[PDB]
RNA sequence: UUAAUAGGGACGGUCGGGGGCAUCAGUAUUCAAUUGUCAGAGGUGAAAUUCUUGGAUUUAUUGAAGACUAACUACUGCGAAAGCAUUUGCCAAGGACGUUUUCAUUAAUCAAGAACGAAAGUUAGGGGAUCGAAGAUGAUCAGAUACCGUCGUAGUCUUAACCAUAAACUAUGCCGACUAGGGAUCGGGUGGUGUUUUUUUAAUGACCCACUCGGCACCUUACGAGAAAUCAAAGUCUUUGGGUUCUGGGGAGUAUGGUCGCAAGGAACUUAAAGGAAU
């Protein structure tokens, strides 16, 4: 719960606490001590209410689920560094084929400028705010690749 | 129901000689409490 | 006691 | 191993030895690997006794390596036992389910 | 490091009288120690002792006989006046006049009795008792 | 009681308690200064020269067999060290220690061991400021 | 005071982030696509 | 003037899994070539994804890649600590021992600052065998075997810089004296002795006993200390001075007119009820 509270550029913030947030608002509402369960429970125990946005934004679920998980691999480390590991151009690579569709070293180029222009490569994945994920996820559609 | 925790004086022959070969013990504490409440009475 | 009295017996 | 625990290999013709080392189970060195062989034993050779007696078998703790003679079932409920406490589990808790495996022995 | 050769030498005296040794070895030897152990021999604390000298600090052997309740040094050592001096030895004596308070004066190092029998005073080193 | 280390050692050596000359030596005393300069006009130290006329000619020490201490003697006859004979060790000490350096940058204890020479080099080079064998203005390298 | 214009501050600051908001989101509307030919991302653990 | 069983440096033979740069070996893991055979191989408490009739697993001849030094491995060794186990060479460094060589107080404590600082983490290259956070997927049956299996990113290795945190422990400031016995071991030195050794190439060992320093430690005990656990220091004759730096004056439950920080946003109603259940 405490993983779901967390805000943009918080440690604590975590892959999960993106998708929650920006598809729904939650609140903190109440702690209740483990004593009050029983038979007793190791781990501490809350509520939350949590609102889905209405009407829900105009964004793929599966979009948003390809860049948020290929940037916080690692929150500490930078994006473009979660980018720049090998595994990741290479589904980018059959990715960007599906769409011409619809030469990797190339892509990985290309891959590479729209993460200069928008200087959120050099940034930490975890520091970055949920807006700037936006405006990232815009600059790739606008070179053509998307990432689910 | 309780486990022995010192070593087995018998070994594996034996007891696997035992196995090839509602408790005594306990109708024996039979006869004596029978023993004592004759003598008693 | 316990390690120590094991090395002791060594 | 004992002569007379060992005669019943002569006797028997479905016993086995099960052999395995300290370190296949877990990577222990210095004190740690000091502090597992004791478990085995426990005090006066108290825990070794209990694996001894319940699941019908016997064990050589010779340094850190372990022999067990049984059954090949029995020396298979043998082995874990042995390999819970390398693992950290406290004898007292392993007495329990081991006084547990003890109970389906005599009813089968 | 050594800082008071007289400490040790006090010290050393002390724990060999605990230990009910007949004899102690003292090192380094020098005037002042040698000094001391003359107050201490003159008052019968201590019997005979012997300087072995090698050319270097050198040493003292002292002989014991048990006598001595105590005997330390008074580090860092204060000036004393003499209406001083009943202070110190209110302070370093567990009764009036049973051991005797070590006084360097322009005379010399002695005892108490003797800086108000000279009307002398000076510098304190320790206490004897 | 080693600074820089926790080394406790004892080892050295024992001047006999008699300062006066052996009585089985029967060298000239000039004959023994004559051996000192012309060692030392070799190009060797105060302490290796004591070396070789205790190992070879039976000079217990030169002080007691000629009165004077050998530094003395030395320059006595115009024999002088530029600088002290502890310093002079110290700093080749260190010299050898720096060039091993640039070759091995990896030399990570080299580098500690480094850093406890100089530290000893300013010790004693301060104190022998003070005394005024070595001139105010000298600094180490 | 000072409390009041920090939160002045905040609130405006509150109030731009969303019509940047609104702008980015209405301009996502205009490049969009399908994803059922589109490998996914979960693929990249796999390697 | 001494030359502190203070100290520095020297020099002689040793000693070390102390450090760095090269170099050699070593099986093992994975992969690849060839080679003979055939149905499962793998894995679990039990099973399923998975590989396999283009031959899997297993058999042998090799080759390639990256890690890493089993057994020998011990209450043993080196280093300030963190840490350091293949052979050989090079570079310097170091404890202890010996010295009838050398300075002559050069020393103890301590701010800032600096060097080093396990593992994890960070920037930018290389490498990527194995293991492997994350993620994916198989199975979701059974409580001792109850969280396993397959793929596996970052990481695990290294180069050049950051990060400076561990139960980084004697859970325990430093320097210096004195205050019990005993015998095991490591390095050095001294004497004796007779076994192993061996001879005009050179060169020098091993064991036994005895002494003596320095080191990891160990057994029995304190005429001392502590309430005790225990302490050769956590001891220094009843109450107190050898030198010096740093630090201090229990378990739960309620509230908040005291602070520091946190979100987004543009339509009820039925009989209350046998108007029911009923093998």
């Amino acid at each position: 719960a405490l993983r779901l509270l967390a805000r943009p550029g918080d440690s604590l913030y975590c892959r999960l606490s993106a998708n929650v947030q920006m598809w729904a608002n939650v609140t903190h509402i109440m702690k209740v001590g483990k004593n009050n369960f029983r038979p007793p429970p190791q781990v501490e125990s809350s509520v939350v209410r949590l609102e889905i946005k209405n009407p829900r934004p105009q964004v793929d679920y599966n979009e948003w689920d390809g860049l948020l998980r290929i940037v916080f691999v690692r929150k500490n480390r930078t994006i473009s560094a979660g980018f720049k590991s090998t595994t990741v151009m290479d589904i980018l690579e059959k990715n960007y084929k599906t769409f011409l569709a619809m030469m990797h070293d190339v892509v990985k180029e290309k891959i590479d400028t729209v993460l200069k222009e928008t200087d959120l490569g050099d940034k930490r994945a975890g520091k970055c705010d949920q807006n700037d994920f936006l405006r990232l996820l815009y600059a790739f559609h606008q070179v053509g690749i998307h990432f689910s | 129901f309780e486990l022995s925790d010192v070593k087995s004086s018998k070994s594996l022959a034996e007891i696997y000689e035992d196995d090839y070969t509602l408790s005594e013990e306990l109708q024996k504490a039979h006869s004596e409490i029978s023993e004592l409440y004759a003598n008693l009475v | 006691s316990g390690l120590r009295s094991f090395l002791r017996k060594k | 191993f004992d002569l007379d625990d060992s005669i019943a290999l002569l006797r028997l013709d479905d016993l086995y030895i099960e052999t395995f080392e300290v370190k296949d189970v877990k990577t222990l060195t210095g004190d740690h690997l000091s502090r597992a062989i004791g478990r085995i034993a426990g005090k006066d050779g108290k825990t070794k006794f209990a694996i001894e007696n319940a699941t019908r078998t016997r064990i050589v703790l010779a340094d850190s390596k372990i022999h067990i003679l049984g059954g090949f079932t029995h020396i298979r409920m043998a082995r874990e036992s042995v390999v819970s406490l390398i693992l950290g589990s406290p004898p007292g808790k392993v007495y329990g389910n081991l006084r547990t495996v003890a109970s389906r022995l005599k009813e089968r | 490091t050594r800082s008071s050769v007289l400490a040790d030498a006090l010290n050393a005296i002390n724990n060999a009288e605990k230990t009910g040794k007949r004899q102690v070895l003292i090192r380094p030897s020098s005037k002042v120690i040698i000094k001391f152990l003359q107050v201490m021999q003159k008052h019968g604390y201590i019997g005979e002792f012997e300087y072995i000298d090698d050319h270097r600090s050198g040493k003292i052997v002292v002989q014991l006989n048990g006598r001595l309740n105590k005997c330390g040094v008074i580090s860092p050592r204060f000036n004393v006046k003499i209406g001083d001096i009943e202070k110190w030895t209110a302070n370093l004596l567990p009764a009036r006049q049973f051991g005797y308070v070590i006084l360097t004066t322009s005379a010399g190092i002695m005892d108490h009795e003797e800086a108000r029998r000279k009307h002398v005073s000076g510098k304190i080193l320790g206490f004897v008792y | 009681g080693r600074m820089h280390s926790a080394g406790k050692g004892i080892s050295s050596s024992a001047i006999p308690y008699s300062r006066n000359a052996p009585a089985w030596f029967k060298l000239s005393s000039e004959s023994v200064i004559e051996q000192i300069v012309k060692y030392a006009r070799k190009g060797l130290t105060p302490s290796q020269i004591g070396v070789l006329l205790r190992d070879a000619h039976g000079v217990t020490q030169a002080r007691v067999i000629t009165g004077n201490k050998i530094m003395r003697i030395l320059k006595s006859n115009g024999l002088a060290p530029e600088i002290p004979e502890d310093l002079y060790y110290l700093i080749k000490k260190a010299v050898s220690v720096r060039k091993h350096l640039e070759r091995n940058r990896k030399d990570k204890d080299a580098k500690f061991r480094l850093i406890l020479i100089e530290s000893r080099i300013h010790r004693l080079a301060r104190y022998y400021r003070t005394v005024a064998v070595l001139p105010p203005n000298w600094k180490y390298e | 005071s000072r409390l009041k214009k920090k939160r002045l501050d905040k609130f405006i600051e509150h109030q731009l982030k969303r019509e940047e908001r609104k702008t980015i989101i209405g301009k996502l509307q205009d490049y969009k696509i399908d994803t059922s030919l589109l490998t996914s991302s979960k693929r990249l653990g796999e390697g």
